[PDB]
């Protein structure tokens, strides 16, 4: 009932239908990621999991990949290697200015991944610039700086599935896409505050502290 | 003899007016010597916080480096392509001696390979076993030299020497230092 | 699926399906409905062929060319999401999957756009990326970072505001965002790009040579040595 | 003025000096320790010395506050605070400003709010 394939040489058996960055994660190869977690459902909106797989034409998302016999799982691909870079600067062209004011300033997951894996540059130097996003009250719980969100989806489908609460929700298409309720109203599930340990950027963080 | 002695007008010192530079030329041991201060007018002019010099000045780089289209970091990339610290077992070298090199194997049945491998990899021979089952050729070969003698502490550019004694010498002789490079 | 695929095919039981396969390709087989338009004589849509030459198609069911066939400049065939075919190739090329693709190149929907000389390519495809980019989801991070991001690559591009290593700074972005999309939208965003770097890239250096003595010189990124940002917005630069 | 020195004594400096700025007499942080809490906490290394010559920095939320509003014509505002005459880079780095909402917005570095017109 259980399946043992290969990720970098490294055999590792896991059970039968289940997530391929399960198995890296068994694996103890460290794939980097966004927008997968554990206790959520599986979107790929990150694309950072990217990853080799023989018998694929291209590289796909480890998140969503579903665990098959007989895998050779390379991770070190140069095609790889420059994925992440690639991914990487994309999604830098739009997070703005704002890590010394970030909160999660050694804490942003965003921030330690493009350390390993970010470009040396980055050619951002348009003249007339990146997109900016509204202030988006909350409440007092919750200090919002959307303009740091990425749509990571991390929030929304937790305050959806598990919280309940589903007033959150994504609005818009392309860069007109936000998050949160365009009433401007107010968010209340009786855990609210546990979406800002879970935003891996801080445009959800702590408003006393 | 080119760093020689050159005369006190292109040395950049404050000098002397004119009948007292010719007391001071009757009187010197070597004429061309500066008392020491710099030229007013021309040493620190202008002042390094008005520098004409430093109101256009962007970056310095080079062209495969700021090259933006063409290279990714990867193939630039510098600290995760280290060398990995190579160690040595005494067993291994076990296994350098009867299993071969990778240059020079001695071993075909890639299947009894295998335990002719780890038997060795798990300490079936000792090291002086070995030595006593190695040929004189592969002494000769793969620990001596091919005259079969020791090898040289062996060094990273060999800097061999010459001994500049004469006039271009810094020091005549009677001055006990010489001055190799 | 299409509901023209699926409006063949209560013909196609009717007659015989290996009736159908008599046409063009042993694999590429059959008719398809041609929607032509662009700078032709007669704007029409005609049920033909696959197979077929695209000189043979134009000249004779679509009236002519606005200036003729020196008049072209190059054609899209399908819909935008396919690389332009310049002059050379157009001429003695079939409609399809085959020829397309060994020019690297979709057959699409099988929209024909030609092209005027007489206008300007840049235009053509810059409204193409402002196209996707009304139309990008949003689950990729990709394309939806990418899609703004070549809008103004394009723009910059149009006025000639940039220097001559960014149009391929553009290639690399265009291969950047293509295998790395969950729909295929960002398949369809690289595309347009790449076939105005395959074949025009002195046409984009002649507006831009041109551009840098309009004004003074311009720098990389669009910016000028004059184009600052004081009170409020920017100032110097012409806002592309 | 006066203010009770833990002892029922009372400690006696004049007005010009029990404030938190020339500027301003208000304090503006939820752990700022007005001057009334400093001089309550240690007059004992302040007699024998004069009133005068410390700082008095000259505090920053009320200048910030009489800049004029700048409109924006678009959307999306740019603020860098950088001179055009400083031959460098100063100022702070450039951030974007949404403004969309009723009311003026703050870089959040330089404190100037804008506003969409
Ligand atoms: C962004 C995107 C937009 C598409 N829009 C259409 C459309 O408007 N009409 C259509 O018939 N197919 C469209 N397609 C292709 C559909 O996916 C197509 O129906 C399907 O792939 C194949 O269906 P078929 O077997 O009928 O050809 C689109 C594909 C993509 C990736
Ligand atoms: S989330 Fe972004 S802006 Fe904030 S500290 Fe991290 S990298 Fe900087
Ligand atoms: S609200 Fe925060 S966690 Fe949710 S998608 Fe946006 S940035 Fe990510
Ligand atoms: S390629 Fe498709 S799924 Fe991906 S972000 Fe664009 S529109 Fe969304
Ligand atoms: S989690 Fe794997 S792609 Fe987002
Ligand atoms: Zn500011």
């Amino acid at each position: 009932a259980e399946i043992e394939l290969t990720i970098d040489g490294h055999k590792v058996s896991i059970e039968a239908g289940s997530a391929l960055i399960q198995a890296c994660e068994k694996a103890g190869v460290t794939v980097p990621r966004y927008c997968y977690h554990d206790k959520l459902a599986i979107a790929g909106n990150c694309r950072m999991c990217l990853v080799d797989v023989e018998r694929a034409p291209k590289p796909v998302a480890s998140c969503a990949y579903p665990v098959a016999p007989g895998m050779v799982v390379r991770t070190d691909t140069e095609r790889v290697k420059q994925a992440r870079e690639n991914v990487m600067e994309m999604m830098l062209q739009n997070h703005p200015l704002d890590c010394p004011v970030c909160d999660q300033g050694g804490e942003c997951d965003l921030q330690d991944q493009s350390m390993r894996y970010g470009r040396d540059r980055g050619r951002f130097t348009e003249i007339t610039g990146k997109r900016s996003t509204e202030d988006k009250n909350i409440g007092p719980l919750v200090k919002t700086s959307m303009n740091r969100c990425i749509h990571c989806t991390r929030c929304v489908r937790f305050a959806n599935d598990i919280a309940g609460a589903p007033e959150l929700g994504s609005s818009g298409r392309g860069n007109d896409m936000q998050i949160g309720t365009y009433l401007e109203k107010n968010l209340n599930t009786e855990l609210s505050g546990n979406v800002i340990d879970l935003c891996p950027v801080g445009a959800l963080t702590n408003k006393p502290y | 003899l080119p760093g020689g002695p050159v005369p006190v007008f292109k040395k950049y010192t404050v000098g002397s007016k004119g009948i007292w530079e010719k007391l001071r030329v009757l009187l010197a041991i070597a004429p061309n010597r500066s008392t020491g201060n710099p030229i007013v007018p021309l040493y620190r002019v202008p002042t390094p916080g008005s520098r004409p010099e430093a109101n256009v000045y962007q970056d310095p780089s080079s062209y495969p480096t700021n090259d933006i289209a063409e290279n990714p970091y990867w193939k630039r990339d510098h600290r995760r392509a280290y060398p990995q610290t190579a160690f040595f077992d005494q067993k291994t070298v076990t296994g350098l001696l009867e299993l071969g090199s990778e240059a020079t194997p001695r071993i075909a049945d890639g299947e009894a390979g295998t335990k002719a491998l780890a038997n060795i990899a798990n300490g079936g021979v000792s090291f002086t076993q070995a030595l006593g089952k190695s040929s004189k050729d592969v002494i000769y070969g793969e620990v001596l030299t091919v005259n079969g003698l020791p090898p040289v502490a062996p060094t990273l550019a060999p800097k061999q020497w010459k001994i500049i004694e004469g006039e271009a010498a810094i020091y005549p002789k009677g001055y006990p230092c010489r001055t190799f490079h | 699926t299409n509901v023209e695929t699926v409006a063949v095919a209560p013909t196609i039981l009717r007659r015989g399906g290996d009736w159908f396969a008599s046409f063009g390709r042993e694999r590429n087989s059959g008719t398809k409905l041609f929607c032509i338009s662009g700078n032709v004589n007669e704007p029409c849509t005609v049920e033909e062929e696959m197979s077929i030459p695209l000189r043979e198609l134009l000249e004779k069911h679509c009236g002519g060319i606005k200036g003729g066939w020196d008049n072209l400049l190059g054609v899209i065939p399908g819909g935008c999401s396919v690389p332009i075919l310049p002059k050379n190739i157009c001429e003695d090329v079939l409609m399809d999957f085959d020829a397309l693709k060994d020019v690297q190149s979709g057959l699409g929907t099988a929209a024909v756009i030609v092209i005027n000389k007489q206008q300007d390519v840049i235009r053509a495809i810059q409204r193409f990326a402002a196209f996707y980019k009304h139309e990008s989801c949003g689950q990729c991070t990709p394309c939806r970072e990418g899609t703004t991001w070549l809008l103004k690559a394009m723009d910059r591009f149009r006025t000639g505001q940039a220097k001559e290593r960014e149009i391929d700074m553009l290639y690399e972005l265009t291969k950047d965002i293509e295998g790395h999309t969950i729909c295929a939208l960002g398949d369809a965003a690289a595309w347009p790009i790449q076939g105005l770097i395959r074949n025009f890239r002195p046409e984009m250096e002649t507006r831009m040579k041109k551009f840098h003595d309009e004004v003074g010189a311009v720098s990389v990124g669009g910016w000028m040595k004059d184009a600052r940002v004081e009170k409020g917005k920017v100032v110097g630069a012409p806002l592309p | 003025k006066s203010i009770i020195s833990y002892n029922g004594n009372t400690i006696e400096i004049p007005e010009e000096y029990t404030k938190q700025a020339p500027n301003r007499d208000s304090t503006w942080a939820p752990a700022q320790a007005s001057k009334t809490e400093i001089y309550k906490n240690n007059m004992v290394r302040f007699e024998q010395k004069d009133l005068s010559k410390q700082p008095m920095p000259y505090a920053g939320i009320e200048l910030i506050a009489q800049q004029p509003v700048r409109f924006v014509h678009g959307n999306t505002a740019v603020c860098d605070g950088a001179n055009h005459n400083g031959p460098g880079a100063q100022g702070h780095p450039k951030i974007f400003i949404n403004v969309d909402a009723p009311g003026s917005h703050a870089c959040q570095y330089c404190g100037t709010r804008y506003e969409k017109e």
